[PDB]
């Protein structure tokens, strides 16, 4: 996260760290959506252009964390993966269209002050909140700058951007399964997700029922926090039918 | 990164 | 879950975090 700040304790209890076993290192962010299901970006698990293709046994998920590198004894919980599900139409060849994956845990994680699931949006909450100018919140342990790494979880609030502005900011083909967010050069304020934040949540707090909803997944961006560029996020509601199908099935 | 308990490996 | 999106250390205790008001103010 670039130009963000230290998270408060328990601020983002759905935040998950995707952890490589060997060598032990941060792979990506992710989010807790139930006691056994974790949501992330497909490209965190599968990206052939970079020879990335992780299997279940390569990975751990670490839940309830604040510190990036510390083993947070009596606070974090570490879970093994039962199965990875990548969207069958995930487009790694071109533009990361449908950049979404589910991971089922081997055992349910116990909820605590530090561990708690985020809501997934209904059609109405999505229609109400996914509007240009409305701000969401992005969290992660990724790079502090484009070109080091934070001591603790970082947080930044960023406005959703008009789709024509998103489209005009890039040569990449944007799809309805994406949205972009961030400040314009003229707005003064800044901030962005960055490498290592991928798979983490873009959340919004509903003013109707005071619950946090995950609207986006950190997906891609050209550099980090560049003037005139924006962060792109997987549109969670647009892919919710697939999410439900997987959870109903498995 | 601090080593994590062996049980998780 | 039925309890999703409500944080033990914030909503469940009626405490606000330091910047959630920034989000609310953006929601016209
Ligand atoms: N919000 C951001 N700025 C952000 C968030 C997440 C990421 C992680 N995703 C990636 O690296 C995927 N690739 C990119 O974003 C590509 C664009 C692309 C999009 C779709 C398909 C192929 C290429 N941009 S890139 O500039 O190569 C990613 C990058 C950012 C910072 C340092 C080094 C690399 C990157 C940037
Ligand atoms: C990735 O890994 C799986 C399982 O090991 C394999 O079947 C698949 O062919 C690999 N390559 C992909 C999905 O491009
Ligand atoms: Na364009
Ligand atoms: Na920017």
């Amino acid at each position: 996260i670039v130009e963000g700040s230290d998270a408060e304790i328990g601020m983002s209890p759905w935040q998950v760290m995707l952890f490589r076993k060997s060598p032990q290192e941060l792979l990506c962010g992710a989010s807790l959506i139930s006691d056994r299901w974790v949501l992330t970006a497909a490209h965190c698990l599968l990206y052939p252009p970079w020879d990335k293709n992780f299997t279940e046994n390569d990975l751990l998920v670490r839940i309830g964390k604040h510190s990036r590198t510390r083993y947070e004894r009596n606070i974090e919980k570490i879970s093994m993966l039962e199965k990875i599900y990548i969207h069958p139409r995930y487009n790694w060849r071109e533009n990361l269209d449908r950049d979404i994956a589910l991971m089922k845990l081997k055992k349910p994680v116990a909820f605590s002050d530090y561990i708690h699931p985020v809501c997934l949006p209904d059609r109405e909450t999505a229609a109400s909140l996914l509007q240009a100018g409305y701000k969401g919140r992005v969290t992660g342990w990724g790079n502090l700058k484009e070109t080091g790494q934070p001591s603790v979880l970082q947080v930044v609030n960023l406005p959703i951007v008009e789709r024509p502005v998103c489209k005009d900011s890039t040569r990449i083909r944007i799809t309805d399964n994406m949205f972009c967010a961030g400040y314009k050069p003229d707005e003064g304020k800044r901030g962005d997700a960055c490498e290592g934040d991928s798979g983490g949540p873009f959340v919004m707090k509903s003013p109707f029922n005071n619950r946090w909803y995950q609207m986006g997944i950190v997906s891609w961006g050209e550099g980090c926090d560049r003037d005139g560029k924006y962060g792109f996020y997987t549109h969670v509601f647009r892919l919710k039918k697939w999410i439900q199908k997987v959870i109903d099935q498995f | 990164f601090e080593e994590i308990p062996e049980e998780y490996l | 879950e039925a309890d999703c999106g409500l944080r033990p250390l914030f909503e469940k205790k009626s405490l606000e975090d330091k910047t959630e008001r920034e989000l609310l103010e953006s929601y016209i």
